[PDB]
RNA sequence: CCCAUACCCGGCCGUCGCUGGCAGUCGGCAGAGCGAGAAAGAGAGUGGCGCGGACGCUACGCCGCGACGAGUAGGAGGGCCGCUGCGGUGAGCCUUGAAGCCUAGGGCGCGG
RNA sequence: CACGGCGCGUCGCGGCGCGCGCGAGCGAGCGCACGGGGUCGGCGGCGAUGUCGGCUACCCACCCGACCCGUCUUGAAACACGGACCAAGGAGU
RNA sequence: CUCCCCCCU
RNA sequence: ACCGCCCCCCGGCCGGCGACCGGCCGCCGCCGGGCGCAUUUCCACCGCGGCGGUGCGCCGCGACCGGCUCCGGGACGGCU
């Protein structure tokens, strides 16, 4: 029975696959990170049929559900206890995440404070 | 497909002062409100001239 | 009658007559 | 004045934290903990704050006084309320409304007080 | 005061009346119908008296709340939806259940219920189905009918009666109601030759026969 | 106080309500008169043709004054002159349509762009359906769907057009302010012709769809809207 | 504002043009009367043919 | 009868235009409007109980309507994209484990 | 029949049109809906060591599509040139 | 917010 | 010596003390302590109780309303 957001709308994504850089499968030196091809003969650049799609602004998600976690909350990164009280009034829509550098000794305190303050934490048992 | 041209689609006039100082921006806030909630066009002209650049606001002699 | 200016008195007339 | 220092501090505050497409404000007397002209607790002459009591139970309400604007030591008056939730909220509401003291923060102060109170109640 | 009269115009078509504005002004006889121009309770206490305020303020406001909704008109709860029935379905008709546990069993239909479900039963003495509800979409209505206009079914049975509770035990009330209905239904179907065996049988599709071709 | 102010509020409210009722009655009677006028016009041609036949002579009806034009070719590869005429006629998109009043200038202008348009003489029912279903108004340089009479009444109040009936009557009869009414009317965006076309490239006379079809434009409209 | 079709929405059509209601009422009544007249005339003609 | 990224209807992203709207959060010290076919005052005046009412507004913000969106050479804008160092600031993080590296784990962003 | 009061009625052509007063332009309630964008005040099942959910990402299968990039060029998949692969460095200061 | 009449439960 | 400007003292006005107040009085609010003593006030639990808001663990179905579409069946009328 985790804490639930104020409203849980139906998140719809126009696309879920990652945008793969052209010819990144043929070579290891070509990273998967997207780069717009600029060759004069490039099929991907010229938008030929059955080729790798290029990211447009048209794929942008709607503003109402943008950046929402599947649980319905929005992420916010915290490093210590004091930053947790910032989310006191952004309670029913914004969840907290402990930064990976935080030691377990402080992590337990942060998670217990969040338990008091009724703020959801997406990684509450990250060190046990 | 629509038979139109997009060359002059975007107008170039200034929406806000390029300057970054705060006093002029406060004046701009006040005269924005005055222009949009008053029918007098003097406020509109003054706000437009507030937006302008230095070379477009030449000094006036006594 | 439908004219806002000249039809005011006629509108008053029919409104009172309905009573 | 007030708008002047707001223009000064809207983007260059030590209390400003901006990350994850968000922005938050940190200074003490700021309900909702967010960067805005209304809720900034250091700019306005009349300011309301709600904090948890130093003791484990209760709520401290802080009101900015009118005279000592440039005297930080004697500028805030603090009152501790330690009662049931309904009467605590009623007292805060009366203090905000019947004093005509920054009425736009009435609901924000009530919401923040309610929260602090719940936090103070033992967990399940 | 004044007894509420019925509407003076029959509905010609939905949303259009038979008589016009002047005909209505005449029929209503409006030419002679002209017209012209809590939160506190005092209680004694053993002190004195206290003005207790019912509807007291809440002791907790949530961190944030959703706004109201815009108003819409054409949307009504399921209780007062208008109920539709297929023309081919009349009391005393044989239906073929298509989706229940009783797949393809020929069943006699009795009454349309209040929520739109069909109150159906083939006497469980022969085809083994009790008083039951069935959606009108999930049944095939064949063109064979018996005459049940002269039978009485209890008025106490309804959707509240057939609503599921909470192992399911059949009640003596269920048994007696089923007996009361079937004691009148069975002789009617026994009059028609070769109808009891027809109801006992189960509908099925063999190769070479197609629903769009075969008529029922 | 305000013992008079409160009653004045509802006095103003009642005055506005009575004004609205009077306006509704006015437009209702104007619609009835327009229906009578349409019936009269329809029967007059029949009467004249009958009397001419009885006398043994011929009655040539008046040349139509209103035409409907639909663009039936794309944007790619258009001669500059044809492009300019299409821009002037406000057909910048395939399966756009508009009304044109007829004279020597309109005849020659349409002749220039015959291969790109299908045009004809619209029927009263066609005008009604086009105005009611696809009719949007050009208010404040914005395409606004006409869902209330006040939108028409403001843009064309000075020309005594105050509702859909005035707009339709003025368009169909080519009134004194037909130019203003048509310009206020945004170009119609018609769907593709259900059932297909015969042949887009060639002329209607030789079995195609381009060019002038006298009254078959109504058949075309029935499937294009 | 969502644009509904006046040609299919009776009250939208009435909002835009009130006289449409009287038109539709008149045509419905006229059609019903004409159909009744034709039916009775056909019945009388059949009776006369039988005679 | 079949179907294109064409046309029609709908949703969503963005751009442009309206140089559009909002400082009116005017509350027991109050009275909750400026959508309504018609340039302009819910004009001011003088004589015949229960103490109560959501969100807002980083105005470089928020909100509403329309139209539109191909692109080499090239031009411009925005990047809470990224790398290294410096002045400030986070009563920041860290041997109860930083940097770096690996991952069939959970996610965000159109993308970096 | 989107007709409905009384008057003074010429505000008038012969009555209709069409003006001036009538506490002076304030009657109220309920109800239904083809009425400024969907609701149900409607329901049914399956859930503890074998089952429920996991767009994407791991592997595999199938149908459709699909020629290797960069470059000069009117024209590149080219029987045009550079390129085995990987790491680091590398060019409008 | 006038008054009657008719029919079915 | 004269003129201009500025600082200080005194006298008289105007304005502000919301980038800048003290005392007195009045009104209101809050807090601490008594008065108050339980048909008031508060805390916790139960009902498969109701209203309102948000949602269903997963898989499904139905109903009516509206928008946009494709199609079918009737009936009426006009030029003819
Ligand atoms: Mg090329
Ligand atoms: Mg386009
Ligand atoms: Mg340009
Ligand atoms: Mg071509
Ligand atoms: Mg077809
Ligand atoms: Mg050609
Ligand atoms: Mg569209
Ligand atoms: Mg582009
Ligand atoms: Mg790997
Ligand atoms: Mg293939
Ligand atoms: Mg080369
Ligand atoms: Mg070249
Ligand atoms: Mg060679
Ligand atoms: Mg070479
Ligand atoms: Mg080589
Ligand atoms: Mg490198």
């Amino acid at each position: 029975a985790a804490l639930r957001p104020l409203v849980k709308p139906k998140i719809v994504k126009k696309r879920t696959k990652k945008f793969i850089r052209h010819q990144s499968d043929r070579y290891v030196k070509i990273k998967r990170n997207w780069r717009k091809p600029r060759g004069i003969d490039n099929r991907v650049r010229r938008r030929f049929k059955g080729q790798i799609l290029m990211p447009n602004i048209g794929y942008g998600s709607n503003k109402k559900t943008k950046h929402m976690l599947p649980s319905g909350f929005r992420k916010f990164l915290v490093h210590n206890v004091k930053e947790l009280e910032v989310l006191l009034m952004c309670n029913k829509s914004y969840c907290a995440e402990i930064a990976h550098n935080v030691s377990s000794k402080n992590r337990k305190a942060i998670v217990e404070r969040a338990a008091q303050l009724a703020i959801r934490v997406t990684n509450p048992n990250a060190r046990l | 497909g629509v038979d139109i041209r997009h060359n002059k689609d975007r107008k170039v006039r200034r929406k806000e002062p390029k300057s970054q100082d705060i006093y002029l921006r406060l004046l701009v806030k006040l005269y924005r409100f005055l222009a949009r909630r008053t029918n007098s066009t003097f406020n509109q002209v003054v706000l437009k001239r507030l937006f302008m650049s230095r070379t477009n606001r030449p000094p006036l002699s006594l | 009658i439908a004219h806002p200016k000249l039809g005011r008195r006629a509108r008053a007339r029919i409104a009172r007559g309905l009573r | 004045s007030a708008h002047l220092q707001w223009m000064v501090v809207r983007n260059c505050s030590s209390f400003l934290i901006k990350r994850n497409k968000q922005t938050y404000s940190t200074e003490p007397n700021n309900l909702k903990a967010r960067n805005s002209f209304r809720y900034n607790g250091l700019i306005h002459r009349k300011t309301v704050g709600v904090e948890p009591a130093a003791d484990g139970k209760g709520v401290v309400v802080v009101m900015k006084r009118r005279s000592g604007q440039r005297k930080p030591a004697t500028s805030y008056v603090r009152t501790t309320i330690n009662k049931n939730a309904r009467a605590t909220l009623s007292s805060i509401r009366h203090m905000i409304r019947k004093n005509k003291y920054h009425p736009d923060l009435r609901m924000a102060a009530i919401r923040r007080a309610s929260a602090i109170l719940r936090s103070q109640k033992p967990v399940m | 005061k004044g007894k509420p009269h019925c509407s003076r115009n029959p509905v010609l078509v939905r949303g259009i009346g038979r008589y016009s504005r002047s005909a209505m002004y005449s029929r209503k006889a409006l030419y002679k119908r002209k017209y012209a121009a809590l939160a506190t309770v005092t209680k004694p206490v053993g002190g004195g008296t206290r003005v207790v305020k019912l509807r007291k303020m809440p002791r907790y406001y949530p961190t944030e709340d959703v706004p109201r909704k815009l108003l819409s008109h054409g949307k009504k709860p399921f209780s007062q939806h208008v109920r539709k029935l297929r023309a081919s379905i009349t009391p005393g008709t044989i239906l073929i259940i298509l989706t229940g546990r009783h797949r393809g069993k020929r069943v006699v239909f009795l009454k349309q219920l209040s929520s739109g479900l069909l109150l159906v039963t083939g006497p469980l003495s022969l085809n083994r189905v009790p008083l039951r509800r069935t959606h009108q979409k999930f049944v095939i209505a064949t063109s064979t009918k018996i005459d049940i206009s002269g039978v009485k079914i209890p008025k106490h049975l309804t959707d509240a009666y057939f609503k599921k509770k909470k192992k399911y035990e059949i009640t003596e009330q269920r048994k007696v109601d089923q007996k009361a209905v079937d004691s009148q239904i069975l002789p009617k179907i026994k009059a028609v030759p070769q109808l009891q065996g027809y109801l006992r049988s189960v509908f099925a599709l063999t190769n070479g026969v197609y629903p769009h071709k075969l008529v029922f | 106080n305000f013992a008079e102010l409160k009653i004045k509020r509802l006095r103003k409210k009642f005055a506005q309500k009575m004004l609205r009722k009077a306006r509704r009655k006015l437009i209702y009677e104007k619609a009835k008169h327009y229906h009578k006028e349409y019936r009269q016009m329809y029967r007059t041609e029949i009467r004249m043709a009958r009397m001419a036949r009885k006398a043994g002579n011929f009655y040539v009806p008046a040349e139509p004054k209103l035409a409907f034009v639909i663009r039936i070719r794309g944007i790619n590869g258009v001669s500059p002159k044809v492009r300019k005429v299409l821009q002037l006629l406000r057909l910048r998109q395939i399966f756009n349509g508009t009304f044109v009043k007829l004279n020597k200038a309109s005849i020659n202008m349409l002749r220039i762009v015959e291969p790109y348009i299908a045009w004809g003489y619209p029927n009263l029912k066609s005008v009604n359906e086009l105005i009611y279903k696809r009719g949007y108004g050009k208010i404040n340089k914005k395409r606004i769907a006409l869902t209330d009479n006040t939108l028409i009444a403001r843009s064309l109040g000075k020309y005594n057009i105050i509702c859909m009936e005035d707009l339709i009557h003025e368009i169909y009869t080519v009134g004194k302010h037909f130019k203003e009414a048509n310009n206020f009317l945004w170009p119609f965006k018609l769907s593709s012709p259900r059932g297909g076309m015969k042949k887009k490239t060639t002329h209607f006379v030789e079995g195609g769809d381009a060019g002038n079809r006298e009254d078959q434009i109504n058949r075309l409209i029935r499937r294009m809207n | 504002v969502l644009k509904k079709n006046p040609l299919k929405n009776l009250r939208i059509m009435l909002k835009l043009n009130p006289y449409a209601k009287t038109m539709r009422r008149n045509t419905i009544l006229r059609q019903a009367r004409n159909h009744k007249l034709r039916v009775e005339r056909a019945a009388a003609a059949l009776a006369a043919k039988s005679d």
